[PDB]
């Protein structure tokens, strides 16, 4: 008996569901996979003074999470284009922005940097309530965010280290009993559970800086890029602990993981190239494959299916297919760009960047909807200098 | 010694442009470079703020040559450059302990000062231009 | 194979910055030491020129030979300050490595220097005023002929040069 993984069979089986297969989505996602990213249309959104964004999260269907350099948190509505912000949550005591954002595998909690670029915040969904005190843990700015379990999560940092927080049963179970209860959400104290620092390899020991994390459901694992040109891999299935590190191709710009769950490969930014990762091969056999957007770096990388979407310094996103091994073509290869948004013409412009008055808005964020027909963009300008914002629904 | 002589007199006899160096306008740059650490909110800022730093390198090393002690010395410099925007009160050259550059004659002309500057910063960019073959923006974080 | 980690293969650039900052910061302002050298052929020079004592010795490293335009950049347009260069590209250095033991990266620091640079140089326009009294600025002139002779090149001071 042959293997049906025809849709047909799908098409005829989902109108009785009579025990319809699952294994029929990876065929129905992949088909439209490689088709949407060129039917896609710009829907551009206007996010008012904002500095820039830098990470971004599917809350809902109707509702983006977006963080920012000035760590102000908000949510853009892409059902009915509107702009909603939610409040900064100080740390425990009063001793950059938001470059990350991630959501736990249960869509309960949200983790997002908090008043003070080196405290962690968390945030309860749907609902956005205040869930916990901004933390003290890092020493210095958090740049990463990962959720490894339901109850914890790791956050990277300008030093290299990685702060592991644990929500208990009890804490957790108090938190919810008091916003369910409560009409006036009460937010509960944390601290880290263990602090520990990435591996020290042969490569450069200063540039240590963890600048993204990504979590393997599948087999437990955190993975972590360095600016050293190193990719970590460490255990977080119940405590973390060190397992693997491999080689980058490139050492410059390595500021965006994602990991492929249909694949097993790591995706590594890069200043031009995107790397991809296999834990189970030689550190040195890693492959690159070129962006074609040299010079001004990669910015975001994600997988939808078998196909990888990479975001660039130019405020363009490009498409490669694993199974084609090649970038998507236009019906030349395919690629989204941001719009305007809006810039900055402030002090620090007329002092550094005074001859050029308008930027390209650098893609630092984007990510696909639970069904994958919607693609969520953000950022701004490529320049660190400068201060601007973009965000757009791409449908 | 005579191409320096008649250099910084010929600049300063055809405008009157002039810059009191050696401790002066070195802490006023540096106050300057570290109030942009301030506005600005990004990753460079701790960079800039190094460079600031790195200013008072001249005055240091002229009182560190002397048999005056470099941190006191500068600590009534820096002092003043706070009380005052734009001070031409550095540290002395000529070990007579009077804190000026219009006693202690220590003259230097405006774009003298300027492309010291310029200089040293290109030295700075192409030593740590480690590994990168394309010229890159200064791309964000 | 032998590879640098880190600031090892910036402590290259950092050692030779040092090198020759340990003489120029030395032989800054009136008040500096001047470097007296014997040629290849037995010819004893005195100068406290920072690109003549850069040129003169022999070269071997990158950032000697690259000190060498640094300092000659300066007395080609300006003249005096061929020392300060080279003592303010290696403090600048020096800084470095600190911002790189702050987890900052290679590049984004070089960034923030350069940008840094920038304000100081256009922040000098405002330092220092541009009003000047003839017989006031004759006697620092004269003071300063006479420490930029007598205390780099010749010991004698000669008052026929700094007075002329």
């Amino acid at each position: 008996p042959p293997v049906k993984r025809s849709l047909v069979y799908y098409l005829k089986n989902r109108e009785v569901r009579l025990q319809n297969e699952t294994s029929y989505s990876r065929v129905l996602h992949g088909y439209a996979a490689q088709q949407l990213p060129s039917l896609l249309k710009e829907r551009e959104f206007h996010l008012g003074t904002l500095n820039k964004v830098f990470a971004s999260q599917w809350l809902n269907h109707r509702q983006v999470v977006c963080g920012t350099k000035c760590n102000t948190l908000f949510v853009v509505d892409v059902q009915t284009s509107q702009i909603t912000k939610i409040p900064i949550l100080k740390d425990r005591e009063p001793g950059c922005g938001i470059h990350a954002i991630e959501l736990n595998p249960s869509r309960t909690l949200l983790a997002t940097g908090g008043d003070n670029p080196n405290s962690l915040a968390i945030y309860r969904l749907p609902t956005l309530d205040p869930v916990c005190v901004g933390d003290d843990g890092h020493k210095d700015w958090i740049f990463s965010i990962a959720w490894i379990s339901d109850t914890m999560a790791v956050s990277g940092s300008r030093d290299g280290s990685m702060g592991l927080w644990e929500v208990t049963d009890d804490v957790l179970t108090k938190s919810d009993a008091r916003h369910n209860v409560s009409r006036v959400p009460v937010y509960a104290h944390i601290t880290h559970k263990a602090l520990k620092d990435i591996p020290k390899e042969d490569t450069n020991p200063d540039n240590c800086k963890v600048r993204a994390l990504a979590f393997n459901n599948k087999n437990k694992e955190l993975g972590a890029v360095s600016l050293d040109g190193y990719f970590h891999l460490w255990k977080a299935e119940n405590t973390l602990s060190k397992l693997l590190s491999t080689k980058l191709p490139y050492c410059r710009e390595n500021v965006c993981l994602a990991y492929g769950s249909e694949w097993s490969v790591y995706a590594v930014g890069s200043q031009a190239h995107v790397s991809f990762l296999d834990p189970r091969q030689p550190s040195y056999n890693v492959k690159s494959v070129c962006s074609r957007e040299r010079g001004s770096g990669i910015r975001s990388v994600s997988f939808y299916e078998h196909i990888i979407t990479v975001g660039t310094g130019q405020g363009s996103l490009l498409f490669y297919d694993i199974r084609a091994q090649r970038f998507l073509e236009e019906r030349e290869n395919l690629k989204l760009t941001t719009g305007k948004g809006w810039l900055n013409h402030d002090e620090t412009w007329r002092n550094y960047f005074s001859d050029i008055d308008f930027f390209p808005n650098a893609v630092y964020t984007h990510c696909y909807d639970s069904s994958g027909t919607k693609l969520f963009v953000a950022g701004g300008p490529l320049p660190s200098g400068l201060h601007g914002n973009y965000a757009g629904l791409w449908s | 010694s005579l191409h320096d002589a008649l250099c910084v007199i010929r600049n300063l006899i055809r405008d009157n442009r002039v810059v009191y160096g050696g401790g002066a306008a070195e802490i006023s740059c540096a106050l300057a470079v570290s109030q942009e650490a301030d506005k600005c909110p990004t990753l460079e800022q701790y960079a800039m703020r190094a460079f600031a730093d790195a200013l008072e390198v001249i005055p240091m090393a002229l009182s560190e040559n002397s048999g005056m002690n470099p941190i006191q010395t500068m600590t009534e410099v820096r002092a003043r450059q706070v009380k005052e925007m734009n001070p031409a009160l550095g540290i002395d050259c000529l070990h007579k302990g009077t804190n000026d550059m219009k006693q202690q004659h220590v003259i230097e002309t405006l774009i003298g000062k300027k492309q010291q500057i310029s200089l040293a910063t290109q030295m700075v960019r192409m030593i740590l231009k480690i590994d990168d073959i394309r010229k890159p923006g200064e791309s964000e974080e | 194979k032998s590879r640098l980690m880190g600031l090892e293969a910036l402590k290259s650039h950092i050692m030779a910055a040092k090198a020759v900052a340990n003489t120029m910061r030395t032989s800054l302002g009136p008040n500096g030491l001047d470097k007296m050298m014997v040629d290849k052929d037995g010819d004893v020079t005195v100068t406290n020129d920072g690109a003549t004592i850069l040129s003169m010795m022999d070269v071997d490293h990158q950032i000697a030979k690259l000190m060498v335009e640094l300092s000659k950049s300066q007395d080609d347009e300006i003249g005096d300050g061929t020392t300060g260069v080279v003592v303010l590209a290696g403090a600048l250095l020096e800084e470095a490595e600190q911002l790189l033991d702050r987890g900052i990266h290679p590049i984004r620091i070089a960034d923030g220097y350069e940008q840094a640079a920038r304000v100081a140089i256009e922040h000098l326009d405002k330092i220092s005023d541009s009003v000047l009294v003839d017989i006031k600025d004759t006697e620092p002139l004269i003071q300063t002929a006479k420490t930029t002779l007598g205390s780099k090149v010749v010991n004698s001071c000669h008052r026929q040069m700094a007075e002329i």
